[PDB]
RNA sequence: AGCGGAGAGGUA
């Protein structure tokens, strides 16, 4: 029935019209399908998830980057990827991920005025969120020190 | 403010900068590869298509992330190490995970084959590029078999 | 509403004198296509220039043949006069011959000289012979014309290769000026058959599609 | 998590023996799969036997896994991690090519984790939920047998663990088969 | 063919040749248009007997 | 900075050397004035300053009295960091 | 101890 | 490898294990690959799968 | 429209309310942009209770995912309507069927990489008929709040900032219905005793359409409430 | 241009100290107020240094020739 | 070679028409089809609309009383509206029509080089026996694509996408010709589709210009 | 600078 209704217009029964490239202006070789495709736009728009961040506002608890984009905040450089730079002989392109640019404060003010400045280096000191741990266990009725 | 200078400046500091992509079911170690930018005018990554099998990483939206090595160690591991001309086997096996996927070896199925009987059948050319010179010229058929010089 | 952002090559850099690359930025979005395509099809099909067209061999008179003394074959020996770089006086076409015995390749050095037919490799093999008895005669016309023809549409009948390419390849790309958008950046490039520069071979490609317009100038 | 290749040799001559698989019918994973890469326990003792085919410590490659290819190499005993004798790592010469790189294992790329992360990955692509027919023609060999002719005489095996292989032509294993107790043997 | 190449010729031919791969190969699955449709898949005469 | 981690079980002596003070009030917030309490959950003289180099009563709101503890509500005049880890 | 740091390790091991 | 690191002990011998003590091979090879240093016997250890 | 629908289309588009059925049949006495007026047929004319039927559309307003919730008339001055049927073209409605997307000429080909795994080349032809081109409400909000060193303030008394956000105002400190803001533009200028004016989110362009401002009973009303 | 670092593996077997000659390298030449020893193409210090790593005039050993030797430039000039 | 020159103008309707040239060398037939169209469709001078200022209009999302469509299908009405103008490089026009009725363009007071070329366009349905719609049009001239988006203030100007280009469709199909006594020349037949504001003679050689100019880039004039 | 927990839907 549809080979009938196209017979009824003026458009082959195979379906299939020849087409020519606007580039070479010549044809493609065994012709090709065209028609109307009924199609629709869906709302996972790329400006609702392109973001980015250089640096922007620190979490409380825990000095590190906001999560989300509707709070200026950056990705979530997950444990896989962790275990993916161990795979890797990345060790300071790691020991930058979660040292400089994700917790210890005054390293990022130290990388700061350095990419500022010109000069590229890091000073680890320590994260954070590792010490707050220290004093959550420490906040139970465990003793629990680092050594010299 | 967005003035028309910093666009050079940007264009001087990402002469040589590598990037650090990441896709999040980052499951073998091909995850995050390492990469240069090339500006665009648009919104999206644009990424190699070849990469996309090793990323798992079909274009229905997958949406991928996007880190900066800041040290200069960091770009020195990403450059020696992650950059994607370093990975092209598999830490799995020997096999190549720069597969040509699937519209270039149609491509090339298409390209590398023969029927009996088209345009300029059975005759001799001294090298390839009559036989490109052919093909553009639209005088000889792409798949019709050809005795040619070749070294 | 009229002023278009105008190019010029930026640089001719290049591999060995048959051979080029040929740059230009900054052309107006579509328009690399445009010039990248068009000059393609000139040059690869219509380029006034002077090949071999038709041979006839001393005692071989049909193309499966063979002839004692030749290391290669008749059908072989066809593709080696394609080969050939001619530069032919305003004459449309004229015979030329290369007698001579002996072992070895016998080169386009041995193509008799016939005054304004000049080669530009004497260096270039045309056949192998491996004995002192074997001796070579033939017969090799050249033909000024204006584009390839194969034999099939056309003694022994060449393929008249008479355009002086040989590879042209437009590779769109993009290119910035300082706000603009999206540019083509285009590159071209070219070998030649030796019997010109791969310069101005663009230049008379250039000469003829602007030839092709005169009805059409409007002045400017 | 823990395991970083850390020293060059351990020295020794422990491994495993790799044999290319036979499930029990044709040959499913030949051997220059599964040796390919990887460091020689001992030299190869060529089958014109006393004859050294490589050295015992060379990384074999693919010349070398050709020329175990043509003299019909049986069994390769080959250095393992498992059997590797260095302590709290792994020596670089019981582990071979890095698959990525085509020469050794540098000292340190844990090869913990690219092992982890290259077993457990294509798990995402896995899925969830009478008598003995030989088939190609050759020379048969019995493993462990405890025997007895028939009757008639066929024979019959009076132990469990006796295996009945197909050697080829030329010297290697290419078929695998269990014999039951008391199974009536055809030959 | 990759694989080939990279044990031969070593990692900058096999990088820069499989681009080359890449790139004729969407030239000419451009050029050569590959289409599909419903006249493409052929039904066996032959299957309605069987049935 | 520092090698391998020991841990063990916790001594009251070394307890009472974390500490800085018995918390002995439940209530934390006035939330009347937005101060916390004398000694409550949230206690500035046990744990420290609220806002940076000022007491609670607001005396020595000048950096030039770094390190003296107060006497109107004894708030140990540091950084507001060192709320953290007492 | 991996990589880079394994040559780190190496330094800090080798002064203690 | 990883999963058989773990092993246990036999005989002491001049060792300071208790022999009903698991402890990892690597820690016990080289506590009786010192024991080989000087001319006592060390353990015999006996390895486990976890 | 869609070509290829499925019989469903229309049932759908009557069901939900996204469109304005006419609950009695008559005739067209008015149509506008805003209302529609139907004298209603008189053998469905109730005796008494004289009446015409009169509908009030919905305009551009805020849907619950952020889109444009909106209503158009697809019928002319005088004409007969029947009962059971469609007046207002809601959203995504197309003379009362159901019309999701649009449908478009495309060919099935690879074409030099540009729709490699899944992806899709799409002609400048679709952009320059805007047949794509959508619409979306953000609802932003901006407080009074009554805290420490008394409230934060409302006026257009603001510290420090550059004359192009200073005219973009009223004088009352609350942007015009109309302007066309960028990202970074004040929308309220709001001042914390001691600079907290909402301000438009990052990047993001558009067109205020609309101000709403509630207010506590006992508090003063400015000059623009 | 950078595409490989293939040859400079070739000349350094690690491909590990090969980050950390190189971090040591373009460090000296950041910081540090020293010239390219190579022509640049307006390129990065990283670019640089392991271009410089591909001619082999840097390795370890030359670094190691080079901070003994300014060092003891350190010392000639402290009298 | 042989040179091509415009034989004929075949006005096949107002709108569309076909031109014809001859004689053409072989294969110069997809070399001036293919540059010709994609030139044609590239850059031909427009006279799209701009800006559009309706009287009782803040934005341009609202309604307006007396009139069953939106102010934004009447962007959409006078940004598919094409009119000719010669002598300047931009232009306001005006409208004002009141009474129940449709807005054609008629009702929009012609100058003597406006031109609108399709009269016949709707724009919009008055609704109300006694209300009017009046509003300024802005129009200019210019090239291409430009989106309102990507331009360079009062609260009442509106803007709308800009769609300078008054091609529609642009085909050829080469073929043989009557040549006198000789083979392998060719007639080239454009068939081009305009809205109505460019003549094709001015069409093509606006096209032919270009493209000379832009040979003219690296060969100097003859 | 002022952003923690639930619960719901979706994205690959
Ligand atoms: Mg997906
Ligand atoms: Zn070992
Ligand atoms: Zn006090």
């Amino acid at each position: 029935e549809i080979k009938e209704l196209l017979k009824l217009g003026d458009l082959p029964t195979s379906g299939q019209i020849r087409l020519y490239d606007g580039r070479t202006g010549e044809q493609f070789e065994r012709p090709v399908t065209v028609g109307y495709m009924y199609m629709l736009k869906l709302n996972h728009l790329v400006d609702d998830k392109m973001h980015a961040r250089s640096t922007g506002s620190y979490s409380l608890v825990t000095q590190q980057p906001l999560g989300g984009k509707a709070q200026f905040g950056g990705q979530r450089f997950g444990e896989m990827e962790v275990w993916a730079l161990e795979a890797y002989g990345a060790a300071y392109t790691l020991q930058e991920m979660l040292t400089v640019k994700s917790d210890d404060v005054n390293g990022r003010t130290k990388m700061y005025k350095n990419i500022v400045d010109g000069n590229h280096q890091m000073e680890p000191g320590m994260p954070e969120s590792f010490n707050v741990l220290l004093k959550e266990i420490r906040s139970l009725g465990i003793n629990i020190e680092l050594e010299d | 403010r967005e003035e028309a200078v910093v666009w050079d400046i940007l264009d001087e500091v990402i002469r040589e900068h590598p990037v650090l992509l990441n896709r999040a079911p980052t499951l073998h170690r091909l995850g995050i590869q390492a990469f240069e930018p090339v500006l665009i005018e648009g919104k999206a990554i644009q990424l190699h298509p070849l990469v996309c099998a090793a990323y798992n990483a079909d274009f229905d939206g997958d949406q991928m992330a996007v880190h900066v090595p800041l040290t200069l160690e960091a770009q020195l591991e990403a450059r020696a190490l992650m950059m994607s001309t370093n990975n092209i086997l598999s830490p799995a096996n020997g096999e190549p995970i720069i597969v040509p996927s699937q519209d270039v070896v149609l491509g090339l199925y298409y390209m590398t084959r023969d029927c009996v009987n088209a345009k300029g059948e059975g005759m001799v050319l001294t090298g390839p590029k009559e036989a490109e010179r052919l093909y553009r010229s639209g005088l000889a058929s792409l798949h019709a078999r050809v005795k040619v010089r070749i070294t | 509403v009229t002023e278009f952002l105008k190019p010029r090559l930026v640089d001719i850099e290049q591999v060995s004198s048959t051979h080029a690359k040929v740059t230009l930025e900054p052309l107006e979005r579509g328009f690399g296509h445009t010039l990248g395509n068009a000059l393609r099809r000139i040059l690869l099909s219509s380029m006034p220039g002077c090949a071999v067209t038709e041979v006839e061999i001393d005692g071989v008179l049909h193309e499966y043949s063979t002839k004692e003394g030749v290391q290669e074959d008749i059908l072989e020996i066809l593709l080696n006069l394609k080969g050939l770089a001619v530069r032919v006086q305003g004459k449309d076409e004229v015979i030329l011959t290369l007698n001579k015995s002996g072992i070895g390749p016998v080169t386009a050095a041995d193509i008799t000289h016939d005054g304004d037919v000049e080669i530009v490799k004497p260096q270039h093999v045309i056949c192998h012979l491996t004995d002192e008895n074997a001796s070579i005669s033939m017969r090799i016309k050249v033909q000024r014309g204006r584009g390839y023809v194969p034999a099939s549409t056309r003694r022994l009948l060449v393929d008249a290769c008479y355009s002086p390419v040989e590879r042209i390849a437009y590779n769109v790309e993009a290119a910035r000026v300082e706000q603009r958008t999206d540019l083509d950046k285009l590159v071209i490039e070219m070998e030649t058959n030796g019997t010109i520069d791969p310069e101005e071979a663009i230049r008379r490609a250039a000469t003829i599609l602007a030839e092709q317009l005169e009805a059409f100038v409007d002045l400017e | 998590q823990d395991l970083v290749v850390t020293e060059d040799d351990c020295g020794t001559h422990e491994g495993i023996m790799m044999t290319p698989v036979i499930e029990g019918g044709d040959v499913k994973e030949p051997l220059r799969d599964r040796v390919l890469g990887r460091v020689t326990a001992e030299d190869v003792l060529k089958p014109g036997t006393a004859d050294i085919l490589v050295p015992r410590n060379t990384l074999l490659h693919e010349q070398w896994c050709d020329l175990l290819e043509e003299n019909s190499v049986d069994a390769v005993k080959v250095r393992s991690v498992v059997s590797c004798d260095t302590d709290f790592g792994v020596c670089a010469h019981c582990y071979g090519r890095d698959l990525a790189r085509g020469h050794i294992i540098n000292k340190g790329e844990a090869i913990g984790v690219i092992a982890a992360q290259s077993i457990g990955e294509p798990g995402t692509q896995l899925t969830m939920r009478s008598s003995i027919q030989v088939k190609n023609k050759g020379s048969i060999k019995l493993s462990n047998v405890k025997s007895v002719v028939n009757s008639s005489g066929k024979l019959v095996i009076t132990s469990r663990n006796t295996e009945l292989k197909l050697i080829d032509e030329f010297g290697r294993t290419k078929e695998s088969y269990k014999v039951p107790y008391g199974a009536v043997l055809a030959k | 063919m990759l694989n080939t190449c990279y044990r031969i010729l070593g990692l900058k031919p096999t990088v820069i040749f499989a681009d080359q791969i890449m790139y004729t190969g969407f030239a000419y699955a451009a050029r050569s248009g590959a289409s599909v449709g419903i006249d493409d898949m052929v039904i066996p005469e032959k299957k309605h007997e069987i049935i | 900075e520092f090698d391998a981690i020991k841990i063990a079980l916790a001594s009251p002596d070394m307890i009472r050397s974390w500490s800085f003070g018995e918390v002995k009030k439940p209530e934390t917030i006035n939330y009347r004035t937005f101060k916390p309490e004398r000694d409550g959950l949230f206690c500035a003289r046990i744990f420290g300053p609220v806002k940076d180099y000022e007491c609670l009563c607001g005396k020595y709101k000048r950096l030039k009295h770094r390190g003296v503890i107060c006497e109107k509500c004894g708030v140990e005049v540091t950084q507001t960091k060192v709320r953290r880890e007492r | 101890p991996a990589g880079t740091g394994y040559a780190y390790h190496q330094d800090r091991m080798r002064r203690r | 490898r990883q999963m058989l690191r773990k092993a246990t002990i036999v005989n002491a011998g001049s060792s300071d294990f208790l022999e009903g003590e698991q402890v990892e091979y690597s820690r016990v090879k080289i506590a009786n690959r010192e024991l080989e240093a000087n001319g006592k016997v060390g353990a015999t250890y006996s390895r486990d799968l976890l | 429209k869609p070509l290829v629908g499925t019989g469903m289309e229309r049932a759908v588009a009557v069901d939900s309310g996204v469109t304005a059925v006419a609950k009695r049949g008559g005739v067209v006495q008015y149509v506008d942009a805003s209302r529609i007026v139907i004298k209603v047929n008189e053998d469905e004319m109730y005796p008494g209770e004289a009446g015409i039927d009169i509908y009030n559309l919905t305009k551009y307003t805020r849907s619950n995912q952020n889109t444009c919730i909106n209503q158009m008339p697809c019928v002319s001055l005088g004409e007969p309507v029947e009962r059971g049927d469609v007046l207002a073209d809601g959203p995504s409605t197309d003379l009362g069927e159901l019309a999701l997307g649009q449908n478009m000429r495309v060919a099935f080909m690879p074409w030099n990489g540009y729709n490699f795994e899944d992806s899709i080349l799409v002609s400048e032809r679709v952009v320059q008929e805007d047949r794509f081109t959508t619409i979306h409400i953000q609802e932003l909000a901006c407080v009074s709040r009554d805290t420490k060193l008394g409230p934060e303030e409302i006026t257009a008394d603001i510290p420090n900032v550059g004359e192009a956000a200073l005219s973009k105002l009223d004088e009352s400190g609350i942007v015009y219905i109309g302007a066309e803001v960028t990202g970074g533009d004040i929308l309220v200028g709001k001042v914390t005793p001691k600079d907290s004016s909402l301000r438009v989110p990052n990047g993001v362009s558009g067109t205020v359409i609309d101000v709403q401002v509630f207010t506590r009973d006992g508090v003063e009303k400015d000059k623009r409430a | 241009a950078r595409v490989t670092v293939q040859d400079a593996v070739e000349k350094i077997g690690n491909r590990f100290d090969l980050v950390l000659v190189a971090a040591r390298r373009a460090r000296q030449m950041q910081v540090g107020g020293k010239d390219p020893l190579v022509p640049e193409e307006n390129d990065k210090t990283t670019v640089i240094a392991l271009r410089e790593i591909e001619e082999g005039l840097i390795n370890n050993q030359i670094l190691d020739v080079r901070e003994r030797q300014e060092q003891q430039e350190q010392e000639a000039a402290e009298l």
